[PDB]
């Protein structure tokens, strides 16, 4: 709670839970990332930028690559398709 | 009383999952509330209810030593008869 | 070969370049029209985002963003709001005559506003079949105008239009069971009748 005020008082802080031995609970797959962006690129998804300009937000995300796909993180080689 | 999927767009307000956590948007009304997975909540709001609002989360102006202003227009010092 | 025309005939109906009325009743943002489809380089990208406006009523005010030459000029409650300006204003062109704002963008690009409801872009030869979205691709051809971002054609629009939202974590909007007597004139004959 020390850290989502700080954050918006506008002082984000970073790698506080490295050390803290505290991980905030998160999905299979998803980690507790600090300032991620709202707007995830999934895995469909069109490729629309300069548009999700909100502020940052603290919450947890899938790795690097592994977009998401109906609550999970999946790897883009199998994305899906859809009819 | 219907139990209804996510996400839901209804009457302005969207109820989505941003970054594995739940939120219920009524911008247009001028809230954001979301759920994280420990179960705790959030309420973010707009400045135009600038000492206006009253409930268990205060009044917005900048002073914290009146945010118990009861329902029936007096302060306190007690939280729970708050 | 003429000049084609988008609709937003109402709330939830919009009328394609090459002519097609469709029913798709949604409430996110969705892809109207834009050259960015394919193989294409590219210049404009017009967006129309709808709020509480699954259900035609007094609700449903929509929003229109259109991103051109850097540019970032949106609309809504009956104005025109420019939030980055382009970098070729010359072709920049506002005319407020009448019930309209009219929105001219190029020698091949205008808008055409009624402050309230209805969405109107005029497109020219020049681009014919280098478009895509909801008004289609601007191809003489009206049995392709449900070619969706996946690239194959539905058989239901409102299939179609899930696949030109802006956002992929939004709502989809549902399959509504086909009825001639859409919510309010279902179990009254009279209000019906009236209506017609
Ligand atoms: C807040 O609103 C109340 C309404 O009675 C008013 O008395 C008070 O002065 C206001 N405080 C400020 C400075 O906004
Ligand atoms: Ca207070
Ligand atoms: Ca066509």
């Amino acid at each position: 709670e020390y850290a989502r005020t700080c954050a918006q008082e506008g002082m984000v802080l970073y790698g506080w839970t490295d050390h803290s031995a505290c991980s905030p609970v998160c999905p299979a797959g998803m980690e507790y990332r600090q300032c991620v962006s709202p707007c995830a690129r999934t895995c469909q998804s069109l490729h629309i930028n300069e548009m999700c300009q909100e502020r940052c937000v603290d919450g947890c995300s899938c790795p690097e690559g592994q977009l998401l796909d109906e609550g999970l993180c999946v790897e883009s080689t199998e994305c899906p398709c859809v009819h | 009383d219907q139990r209804v999927s996510m996400p839901y767009a209804s009457k302005g307000l969207y109820l989505e999952t941003e970054a594995g956590y739940y939120k219920l948007s009524g911008e247009a009304y001028g809230f954001v509330a979301r759920i994280d997975g420990s179960g705790n909540f959030q309420v973010l709001l707009s400045d135009r209810y600038f000492n206006k609002t009253c409930g268990l989360c205060g009044n917005f102006n900048i002073f914290a030593e009146d945010d118990f202003m009861t329902q029936e227009g007096t302060l306190t010092s007690d939280p729970y008869d708050f | 070969v003429c000049d084609a025309t988008c609709s937003t005939i109402g709330m939830a109906h919009y009328l394609t370049f090459d002519g097609l009325k469709y029913l798709f009743p949604g409430e996110c943002q969705y892809v109207l029209v834009q050259d960015y489809c394919g193989s294409n380089p590219g210049t404009f990208r017009i967006l129309v985002g709808n709020k509480g406006c699954s259900h035609p009523s007094v609700k449903c005010k929509k929003r229109v963003t259109i991103l051109v030459e850097g540019g970032e000029i949106e609309l809504f409650d009956g104005e025109v709001n420019v939030k980055r300006p382009m970098k070729d204003e010359t072709h920049f062109e506002v005319v407020e005559s009448g019930r309209y704002i009219i929105l001219l963008l190029g020698k091949a690009l205008s808008v055409v506003w009624d402050r309230h409801l209805s969405i109107s872009v005029v497109l020219k030869q020049t681009y014919q079949e280098k478009v895509c979205g909801l008004c289609g691709n601007f191809d003489g051809i009206q049995n392709n105008d449900l070619t969706s971002s996946n690239l194959q054609v539905e058989e239901d629009p409102v299939d179609f239009g899930n696949s030109w939202k802006v956002s992929s974590q939004c709502a989809d909007t549902r399959k509504v069971p086909l009825d001639s007597s859409p919510a309010t004139c279902h179990n009254n004959i009279m209000k019906q009748t009236m209506v017609d």
